[PDB]
C-alpha cells in the first residue's frame, strides 16, 4: 500500500507536469498571459513626456 | 470713426469667445477587450499541489 500511494503520487505529478508543459507551450506560442513569455512594454515615459509638453504650453508667455 | 486705439499688448493675451460652432468630440478612451490578463490581486493562492513538482522534491 506504500508503493501504491507513492505510485499514485508520482503518476499525478506526471500528469500535472505534462499539463504545465502544455500550458507553458500554449503560453509561449501566443504570448498571451502576463506571467511568463511576456515582454512588458510600457508607455509611462511617453505619457510623462506628453504631460510635460502639455504643461509647458501654459508656461509659454511673457 | 470715433475709435480708440487699444493698448500695446491687447491682442497678445488669451481670447475668450462664445463660439456658435459646437466642439467636435471628446477624446474617448480606446477599448481593448482582449488585453494581456495578469493575476488579479483578489485571486486566492492555495499551496501548490505536491509543491514544486521538481525531481525528488515535495
Ligand atoms: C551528492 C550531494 C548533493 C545531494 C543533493 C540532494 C540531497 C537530497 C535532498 O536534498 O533531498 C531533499 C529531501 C527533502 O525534501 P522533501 O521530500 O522533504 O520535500 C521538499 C520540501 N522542501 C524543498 C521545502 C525542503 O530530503 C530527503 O528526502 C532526505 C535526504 C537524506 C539525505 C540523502 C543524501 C545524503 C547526503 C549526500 C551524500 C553524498
Amino acid at each position: 500500500e506504500k508503493s501504491l500511494h507513492y505510485l499514485y503520487e508520482e503518476n499525478e505529478k506526471a500528469q500535472i507536469r505534462l499539463l504545465e508543459d502544455e500550458v507553458r507551450r500554449k503560453m509561449s506560442e501566443r504570448n498571451d498571459y502576463q506571467a511568463y513569455y511576456y515582454r512588458p512594454s510600457v508607455a509611462k515615459y511617453h505619457r510623462i513626456s506628453k504631460e510635460a509638453a502639455d504643461e509647458l504650453e501654459a508656461l509659454r508667455g511673457d | 470713426f470715433d475709435w480708440d486705439r487699444p493698448s500695446y499688448g491687447y491682442f497678445s493675451r488669451a481670447k475668450v469667445i462664445q463660439s456658435a460652432r459646437e466642439a467636435p468630440k471628446k477624446e474617448e478612451k480606446v477599448s481593448y477587450p482582449d488585453a494581456t490578463p495578469g493575476l488579479p490581486e483578489d485571486y486566492p493562492k492555495p499551496p501548490a499541489k505536491y509543491g514544486s513538482r521538481f525531481h525528488w522534491l515535495e
